């Protein structure tokens, strides 16, 4: 139920083949920029790093949670559906 | 003690024989009458305590006919059932002696009331006779403190027991016949003894002291 | 400030809907309380009692996930009072709570362990022995081991409310009461790994990925489910190449938080 | 008016469904039951 | 006045406290109940409120908040749903009876209350939620409601007043927990008996989602002979803030365990050889005292030399009067075992809703018990005044913090007992 990790904007790279180790069936690869993420404060602070290094972007919005209507009177309503049959 | 789980057995599966009675089912009607309607589902616990009280203790078709009947979840009639320690999810002997070793009977030596009822029906505590006579549990409160040590037989009372006068319960018991509750040290109630400390004076009746206006 | 209330969080001003909660108005400045039977998508339950906080001017402690702030309040949530009062429910929990933590699939995803490390204390008082509950066998897809609960009823409002199947439920009273169902019931329905999904501590497992990995080892990648045509967002992890576990997405307009048995 | 006697004695023979027969004999003196506008909450 | 205790008979409410006469209608109408019902209804709901507040008469359950205040929370408009008034005859606390013996030797009391009492609020109904082990005493109660039926003072004209009143009597299954308000307000609603949250207090959300109000069965019976015979005398009766009669509940080791009712601010001592008959073996034998039921701490011989019998007077003595259960303790008392069975009741008791009574109380059970062996050190002392310390204010409802306050008692007042058994223990082993 944390939340600390949706903080800091996240700069992944597209995964590449990891294929199997004969000798010792490790999993191996080819790419070097795969195990590495970038942090960043701001959306556009990320996107202008990627276009300084020339990298084709996908940005995906920040997704917050929605506002909820939470009351504790709710579940023990007089006529609504919102009365609980259980504690 | 008892565990809260479910085991099928031959004797608590469920398909064992329970149906309610038209007159138990006419009072099943009248509880939900008296509880409003759409909270109907109310009326669990009445209707539980008839079932326990028709059929003995309370097996898993019971709990199971009971849900059906009030049309509310058979998980809700099951939480009832374990949260609840007068159903009995068990088969108990015809007299369920619960004798009450809480600390103003402890005070009051419940605890020879206890030992001398192991030791007359031979049993120790939370078993039942070979008989199927006897049940025998500690509890706690029964609201009867100042009348300790006490011991609740079924529905009735039994109080200021000395374990000779506990020894007469259950031999009547056994004799079959009504033993007569309440106290058995010669007072009638929580009264003091020895003598009236209050209420001597007959009451003043109706119209006394009412104020001015009224 | 119409239809608005203005209240104050560690000194700092700010404004709510009425009906808004102390744990909303904490989330809302920017700071998480301590929870673990709160779900900001199940009813509030209000049992675990980790959320106490304290208000000024208030001798008692009030639970942020079920309180309404009505004006003016001042929250104090680092105050002396929320830290001895988080100390001890969480010493509280882990008292009875079984020693398991190596075998256990819920390792680094635990908020048990993670709130324990954060806010509770790091040492024992508890010199007696734990309790123990018998598992259950409510299906093949959900692992139980109910040694591990802490009685949250996160479960049981989930099938309540969302699943609308009324099975689990609590069983007995005090320390012996129990989470789960009366008789041998096979827990199947829709939407039945997100039980594994909302309990916090590992009681409430998934069968297929028992024993498999762990979180830090796993990598995460957003993908779609295709299974259905409701297109919910899901992560992928992946640990050495090798898909390991389907979770959820909180997309709010598509699947809220939660994904189907076939999916998962 | 006396008083040295113990008189609640009709307490002594009361069966199993007292209780019970008795709320269902007194169950038409009551007023209707207020409805919560559904035969159940679901 | 200054001196409290002496109360007279013609001035004590419950006439019929030990039955001996009789308690059906017959009996209360020639005690005096059910008389000018009639005009307390048409005098009406802000007349019995200001009655009571001019009373000054607090709760006998042992929260102590003040009735009329409770009971006025509900004068208030209907917002299209019904009102309730529900009464709590459970009696769980260990030591009291008086709600038993009230409703078993005097119920038409009671229902002159609860339509005196629905009358006030504005109500339709008083469920009476009683004690499941209490079958005599519920059908004796059924007795009289039926009786009040026949004679038409409860059902479609409140004794002629056009008002439309029921009473039901609901049975409980025998939980301590399902004594408390809201966990009482679940058991009615049909739910396992656990305490609800508040905020909704029952003034707003009660029983059926509905504004009811949990009142005790003292409370309840001691309403009407309250409007009728005036707020001022029994705001004359007791001290300041802490007025009119009580019964208590004596138990324990005294040569006569009894239920009396008494002028409030008696003191302790008074009442004891007064009515109790003294402590088995005298006032030099006596040891401890538990003065309000078992929710409230123990305190010792030499503060009960002279403490009164009120909220305000037990506070001081760091104590409550509750239900106004007084066990009485002598030397010969395990004073160890006492409180550690008290513990082990509130461990059966607890409904294990919430996390630090549960696992709390089952942790202070078990510490207790090795108490009680001795097989402990004495850090373990200070150990379990922080474990009570953290289960206090802490819990939903206050089951948690009268299970706290004993063993709180406990070490306040007799640690040198626990550190001589440890000491004791100790030597022995080794
Ligand atoms: C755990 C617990 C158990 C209680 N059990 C009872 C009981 O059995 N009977 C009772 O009259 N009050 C009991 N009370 C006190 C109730 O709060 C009180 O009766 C109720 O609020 C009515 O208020 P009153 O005292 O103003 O009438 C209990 C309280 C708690 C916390
Ligand atoms: S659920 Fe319990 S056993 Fe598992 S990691 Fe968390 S604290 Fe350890
Ligand atoms: S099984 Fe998990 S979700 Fe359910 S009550 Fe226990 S800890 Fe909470
Ligand atoms: S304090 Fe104890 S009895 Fe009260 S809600 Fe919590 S677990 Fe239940
Ligand atoms: S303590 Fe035994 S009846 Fe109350
Ligand atoms: S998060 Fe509020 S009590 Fe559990
Ligand atoms: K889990």
């Amino acid at each position: 139920s944390g939340v600390n990790n949706t903080k800091k904007w996240k700069m992944e790279f597209d995964t590449r083949e990891r294929w199997e180790n004969p000798l010792m069936g490790w999993a191996s690869t080819a790419d070097p920029l795969s195990n590495m993420v970038l942090t960043f404060s701001a959306k556009e602070d990320a996107i202008a790093f990627a276009e300084k290094n020339g990298w084709s972007y996908d940005v995906e919005e920040k997704k917050v949670p929605k506002p909820k209507s939470k009351s504790y009177g709710a579940n023990f309503s007089w006529n609504k559906r919102t009365r609980v049959s259980t504690k | 003690g008892a565990l809260f789980v479910h085991r099928d057995t031959p004797e608590n599966n469920p398909d064992t024989p329970f149906d309610f009675t038209p007159e138990n089912y006419k009072r099943i009607e009248a509880i939900v009458k008296n509880y409003p309607e759409g909270h109907q589902a109310a009326a669990v616990l009445p209707v539980l305590d008839l079932a326990q009280r028709q059929n003995g203790w309370l097996p898993i078709s019971a709990m199971n006919k009971v849900a059906e009947v009030l049309q509310v979840p058979p998980m809700r009639v099951y939480e009832v059932a374990t949260f609840y320690t007068m159903y009995n999810r068990k088969p108990v002997g015809k007299y369920h002696i619960q004798v009450c070793t809480t600390t103003p009977c402890m005070l009051r030596d419940s605890d020879s009331i206890l030992e001398t009822l192991q030791r007359k029906l031979g049993i120790k505590v939370g078993e039942t006779t070979p008989d199927k006579l006897f049940t025998l549990i500690e509890v706690e409160c029964l609201g009867a403190c100042v009348n300790a040590p006490m011991v609740q037989i079924n529905d009735n009372y039994y109080e200021d027991l000395t374990p000779k006068d506990i020894e007469e319960i259950i031999d009547e018991l056994k004799a079959g016949k009504v033993p007569k509750p309440g106290p058995r040290s010669g007072r009638f109630c929580c009264e003091p003894a020895g003598g009236l400390t209050s209420l001597t004076e007959p009451p003043k009746g109706p119209g006394f002291g009412v104020q001015a206006g009224l | 400030a119409s239809n608005l209330i203005e209240v104050f969080v560690d000194g700092q001003s700010v404004m709510v809907e009425p009906g808004t909660t102390v744990l909303q108005a904490c989330e809302k400045v920017g700071m998480q309380i301590p929870r673990f039977c709160y779900h900001e998508r199940l009813s509030v339950a209000g049992n675990c009692r980790m959320c106490l906080v304290e208000i000024e001017k208030a001798p008692k402690v009030v639970a942020a996930c079920a309180m309404p702030v009505m004006k003016g309040w001042n929250i104090l949530t680092n105050s002396e009072k929320s830290k001895k009062a988080r100390e001890g429910v969480m010493e509280f929990l882990l008292a009875n709570h079984p020693l398991d933590c190596p075998i256990c699939d819920q390792g680094g995803e635990c908020d048990l362990q993670d709130q324990s490390m954060m806010f509770g204390s790091d040492r024992s008082r508890f010199l007696e022995g734990k309790r123990a509950v018998e598992d259950k066998n409510i299906g093949p897809l959900v692992k139980t081991i109910m040694t591990r609960c802490i009685q949250c009823t996160r479960c049981i409002r989930f099938a309540s409310e969302i699943a609308g199947v009324d099975d689990l439920g609590t069983t007995g009273r005090g320390n012996d009461m129990q989470v789960g169902t009366y008789i041998e019931k096979m827990f199947m329905s829709e939407l039945s790994g997100n039980v594994i999904d909302i309990c916090p501590v590992g009681a409430l497992t998934s069968k297929p990925y028992a024993f498999t990995a762990r979180p830090w080892e796993t990598r995460k990648t957003e993908s779609i489910d295709v299974m259905d045509a409701v297109g919910s967002n899901i992560v992928v992890s992946t640990r050495t190449g090798e898909v390991m576990r389907i979770l959820p997405r909180m997309h709010e307009d598509i699947n809220e938080e939660w994904i189907s048995d076939k999916t998962r | 008016t006396d008083t040295t006697t113990y008189k609640n004695l009709q307490h002594h023979d009361y069966n199993t469904y007292t209780f019970l027969d008795l709320n269902l004999d007194l169950s038409k003196f009551r007023l209707p039951q207020p409805s919560s506008g559904r035969e159940s909450p679901r | 006045k200054t001196s409290f205790g002496s109360l007279k008979d013609e001035d004590r409410i419950f006439t019929n406290l030990y039955g001996r006469h009789d308690w059906r209608l017959k009996g209360a109408l020639r005690r005096g109940d059910w008389y000018k019902t009639k005009e307390i209804l048409l005098k009406g709901p802000d007349w019995i409120l200001g009655e009571m507040k001019t009373s000054g008469l607090r709760g006998r359950g042992g929260a102590g908040f003040p009735t009329g205040l409770k009971w006025s929370f509900m004068n208030k408009p209907s917002d299209g749903r019904p009102k309730y008034l529900v009464v709590n005859a459970d009696e769980g606390e260990p030591g009291t009876c008086k709600d038993r013996e009230i409703m078993r030797h005097d119920p038409h009391k009671l229902v002159e209350g609860c339509l005196v009492g629905g009358r006030a609020m504005g109500a339709r109904a008083a469920y009476i939620y009683i004690r499941g082990e209490f079958y005599n005493e519920a059908s004796n109660l059924q007795v009289a409601i039926r009786e009040a039926y026949e004679a038409g003072l409860i059902g479609k004209n409140a004794c002629g007043s056009d008002y439309d009143f029921d009473v039901f009597v609901v049975r409980g299954a025998g939980a301590y927990i399902c004594g408390e308000e809201t966990a009482l307000i679940e058991s009615i609603e049909g739910k396992q008996g656990k305490p609800r949250l508040k905020p909704p207090f029952p003034a707003d959300v009660g029983v059926f989602g509905c504004p009811t109000t949990v009142a005790n069965v003292e409370t309840v019976a001691v309403s009407p002979t309250i409007c009728r015979r005036g707020g001022t005398w029994f705001a004359g009766f007791g001290r300041e803030r802490n007025s009119g009669t009580k019964l208590f509940n004596i138990s324990g080791h005294v040569n006569h365990p009894c239920t009396v009712e008494e002028e409030m601010s008696v003191p302790l001592k008074e009442l004891i050889e007064k009515h109790a008959g003294g402590v088995t073996g005298g006032w030099d034998n006596l040891l401890a005292v538990i003065p309000g039921g078992s929710s409230t701490p123990l305190i010792p011989k030499s503060v009960c030399e002279t403490v009164l019998m009120d909220f305000d007077a037990l506070v001081q003595a760091q104590t409550g009067l509750g239900t106004a259960a007084v066990i009485v303790m002598d030397r010969s008392t395990d004073i160890v075992k006492a409180i550690a069975r008290l513990i082990e009741f509130y461990k059966h008791e607890s409904c294990g809703q919430c996390t630090p009574c549960r696992e709390g109380v089952d942790w202070m059970n078990k510490v207790m018990a090795r108490f009680v062996k001795g097989d402990a050190r004495p850090a373990e002392i200070d150990s379990l005044w922080e474990i009570s310390k953290q289960i206090e204010g802490h819990t939903i409802c206050a089951l948690g913090d009268g299970a706290a306050w004993p063993v709180q008692g406990l070490i306040r007042h007799f640690r040198p007992e626990l550190e001589d058994r440890m000491q004791r223990f100790a030597q022995q082993h080794r």
